[PDB]
């Protein structure tokens, strides 16, 4: 039978922290997508058209991950696509075509499987137009894939090179689009906080209730066409990984920052074991890089770099402890021999 | 008095008064003239045209000053079609308190500290000549005791017999004196 | 014989919801085409110009339907054509002979009926003229494209390849071209044209109500838009298309064969569940649908939100027979009624 | 006076006069008397100052002998009002409302010059005490709640006892920097 969305949310819990609601609308639209794929096609029967989503989400706060780890348990063609590597249709660069060519490629060009696989583009905010306005000039790189995508996101055959063009109808083909709309939260801002000077006025951030509330009006202002909004209905938003739940993402998941670590201690034979105080002086320091849970990296990189530069000449060693004052303090970690 | 200049980010420089009326403020600082009351009725004017929805700001800082200045604010604060939002900073005594209280009801604002006071109207003109003369201006300044009695207890919801006590001489209010009184509707702090 | 405008807009109303004055302009100027080819007979003077449509239009409003739907009833070689995919003949992409290709293949190829097709062109607002590029080498997919298609708009005989792997010639004259699009910047174009305003008492004072505004376009307004005069003089019928009411909406919501309650209906009937929805649950789906400024389209969002904690919930839900949408998941934060 | 013209370097070159170019810097004058139209200046400044950025300090520096109550009560209420602090600078004198509005800065950013000079005291007249008996009683009762307004709200400044500010505001208290801040009427005192 198909899996249920809660299935599918229990992969994506394993890998990602936090995030339910979106985790939630991939799975149902992926459980819709399952469901549509198997319904009758012809009859006395409505055909059943495809809902589109579109993550919205702060940098490092999991749109790919999420991606990557929903094509583990797909059953179905899946690929990963590059906004930035699409052009409009006569000037160099890759054609949105080249997206049905790798969904092709995946299933040994097998058309029938294609036709009922998932896409995700990533980086769809990099082809927004930022003047809010017709562009004044060709916008190659963003208006015009905006453009050419309304068709493929939307029911169309796509024609592209054999394995004598092959004919894709991308009319149940699932499209995921991703990207961090970075000057969205100013939009929305402008739109529903009354800022101004004086008393009684709005004075400025908070970019995850301001992503929770995000309308196409605040989309067609930061740059996407309406007729690209229109094809993407669903709006999935991503929080901004708060102090708890960066503490739960170095230890919980699969391939949990601190694993990595003790795996690379692991080459070698040393133990590499932190406290938990420090694990909350990672996340809070990491939170005031504004990158999201990649913060979290630099600081354990910076931390540890002295420890894993003598790692390798130190004989004896067993164990190493990363305490609370290791982090806040540029000491040294326990050395156990 | 040497007015600061700002910048807008948009450049464009302006006087901090021009800067704030961008911003939909309008003050009415000292005493309430002809001159100074028609520079607020051509900014309450102008900022209609400029976006008849949004509320406009009217900052109060006056001790008083003539009723026919202060009618002509009054009437095109109701004339104008977006909300007049008034706020007492400092004191709004007399006309100025009458305009205070003549904001859009739930808009009407003071600053915790200031200072509200409301009374009957004093001289609107000389009352010289002969008796005749002297009869028709006590007639005309009955008037418009009665006229501001009349529009003040509208403002506040109050009976005119209340406004008629409490205006006969000069009654000062705190901020939550008049927020009770039906002066003002809030008291702004942060 | 040839299905006169009550016939043409009488099955238009079978697909498409609303627009009544854009229907009754395309089934008048189509029919008023197929007449006047019928009778040669303005042969005379009188230069009745070839009756090209321009279908403008939000996001949404339904011009690919009144193409699609005039299309399967005129029964006559029609194609429909994406100026997203229009390039100029020198360059990658497709030209403007491909059109007439298409239409060719309509109709086995049998060029006498080509030359009396229509050709329908969705996204012409995509090729408008533009300053002088970034992205320069040549503005290819702007204005070469309005050249050519201006080309091919005004009679002219266009060589394609054969039926089968000796070029074709076709005759253009008697091809009448339906051109669409949502032209996002006309709105403004035309409220720099007017909106002048007023200040004082004595003067009237005033989001843009797009509608009467796309209601009274002009030329110029077009033509500062990016598109060439000489292609907007062969567009004299302009068919404006509202943005669709509240009520336009919940007929959109409900009346068609695949309507959006329909469609959740039957992907709940994967499942054992009956999906029933309130009058007024209808109401404020068009409304907060509406309020999207997407048309149609925003439709699917709200009916997707109000049901998002429900279909991730059926599945696992037993003994469920029946759920109801009320008023108040769509308004408020509530869960719809189970049934068990 | 003539007010000396500056030229600010930036991304170009824009010419201020000296005071709009120390705005600029979220430095606001209170010097002279305090009146309404130069406390207006000092609210105008303020709003302006919250809405270009509304966490950074405000420094208002203060050269006054006093002035109007209501006038000074406008810039209060703006300096408590609004979100960035108002950190509070006298130079040559704080006195009567110019050193209410010093001790009113924000605590802990209260300053003053070595030799400067800081006098608190009751209100004088508010406004004249004419006409009948009933007016001038009016009158002397609203004086005597401004009185007290004051004296509270200094005291909470300074956190002393409303008893001591009644003491120390009958007549004109002249204090030195170091006997303000003693006093609690600022909090420290600026050399270099
Ligand atoms: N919610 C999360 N749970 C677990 N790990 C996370 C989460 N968010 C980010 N990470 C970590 O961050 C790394 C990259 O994050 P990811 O690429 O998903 O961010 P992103 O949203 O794609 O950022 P951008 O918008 O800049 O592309 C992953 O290797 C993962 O370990
Ligand atoms: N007037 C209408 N009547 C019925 N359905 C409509 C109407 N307008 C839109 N729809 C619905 O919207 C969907 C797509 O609309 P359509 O593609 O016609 O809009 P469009 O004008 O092509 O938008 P765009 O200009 O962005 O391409 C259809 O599946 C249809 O169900
Ligand atoms: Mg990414
Ligand atoms: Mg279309």
């Amino acid at each position: 039978k198909l899996p249920t969305p809660a299935e599918i949310v229990a992969n994506l819990n394993d890998h990602v922290i936090g995030q339910e609601q979106a985790k939630k609308a991939l799975a149902v639209s992926v459980y819709n997508h399952y469901k549509r794929l198997r319904h009758p096609k012809a009859g006395a029967n409505v055909e059943l058209s495809k809902s589109n989503i579109l993550l919205i989400g702060p940098t490092g706060s999991g749109k790919t991950l999420l991606a990557q780890s929903l094509a583990r348990k797909l059953d179905v063609p899946f690929v990963m696509a590059d906004a930035t590597t699409l052009t409009e249709a006569g000037y160099v660069g890759e054609d949105v075509e080249q997206i049905i060519t790798k969904l092709l490629g995946k299933c040994d060009f097998d058309v029938e499987k294609a036709q009922r696989g998932i896409v995700y583009i990533d980086q769809i905010d990099k082809i927004s137009r930022k003047s809010d306005n017709p562009s004044i000039t060709r916008d190659v790189s963003g208006e015009g894939v905006q453009q050419a995508l309304l068709k493929l996101i939307e029911g169309t055959v796509a024609s592209v090179p054999p394995q004598e063009f092959i004919n894709v109808d991308t009319t149940n083909i699932l499209f995921i689009c991703g990207g961090a709309f970075a000057g969205l939260e100013k939009v929305i801002r402008q739109r529903t906080e009354k800022g101004g000077i004086g008393f009684g006025a709005s004075v400025h951030a908070d970019i995850t209730k301001l992503f929770g509330i995000v309308e196409p009006e605040d989309l067609i202002k930061f740059g996407l066409i309406p007729e690209l909004i229109g094809r993407l209905p669903v709006i999935a938003t991503l929080e901004i990984l708060d102090e708890d739940a960066l503490i739960n993402i170095l230890t919980e998941p699969k391939n949990a920052l601190v694993k990595q670590y003790q795996a690379l201690f692991g080459m070698e034979n040393v133990e590499l074991e932190f406290e938990e105080g420090a694990l909350r002086s990672i996340a809070r320091q990491a939170m005031e890089r504004k990158t999201g849970a990649r913060g979290l990296r630099s600081i354990v990189e910076r931390c540890l770099l002295d420890t894993m530069y003598r790692l390798p000449d130190l004989k004896g060693l067993k164990k190493v402890v990363v305490g609370k004052a290791v982090i806040e303090e540029g000491r040294e970690p326990e050395l156990v021999f | 008095y040497l007015v600061p200049t700002v910048i807008e980010q948009s450049e464009r420089a302006f006087d901090i008064y021009s800067r704030l009326l961008k911003e939909r403020i309008v003050f009415l600082v000292g005493p309430v003239t002809d001159e100074s009351a028609n520079l607020v009725v051509a900014q309450l004017l102008f900022l209609e045209s400029e976006n008849p929805d949004k509320d406009i700001f009217f900052y109060i800082n006056s001790p008083g000053g003539s009723v026919t200045a202060g009618m002509s604010i009054y009437d095109t604060m109701n004339f104008i079609k977006p909300d007049v939002s008034t706020l007492c900073l400092g004191q709004a005594a007399s006309m100025g308190a009458f305009l205070l209280s003549a904001g859009e009801k739930g808009k009407r604002f003071a600053l915790p500290n200031s200072r509200i006071m409301i009374h009957q109207p004093l001289i609107s003109g000389g009352l010289g000549g002969q008796a005749s003369d002297i009869e028709i201006h006590a007639r005309e300044l009955l008037k418009i005791k009665e006229k501001l009695n009349r529009l003040m207890a509208k403002h506040c919801d109050r009976d005119l017999a209340d406004l008629e006590r409490d205006t006969d001489r000069d009654n000062f209010m705190s901020a939550e004196e008049a927020k009770e009184y039906g002066l003002i509707d809030q008291i702004l702090e942060n």
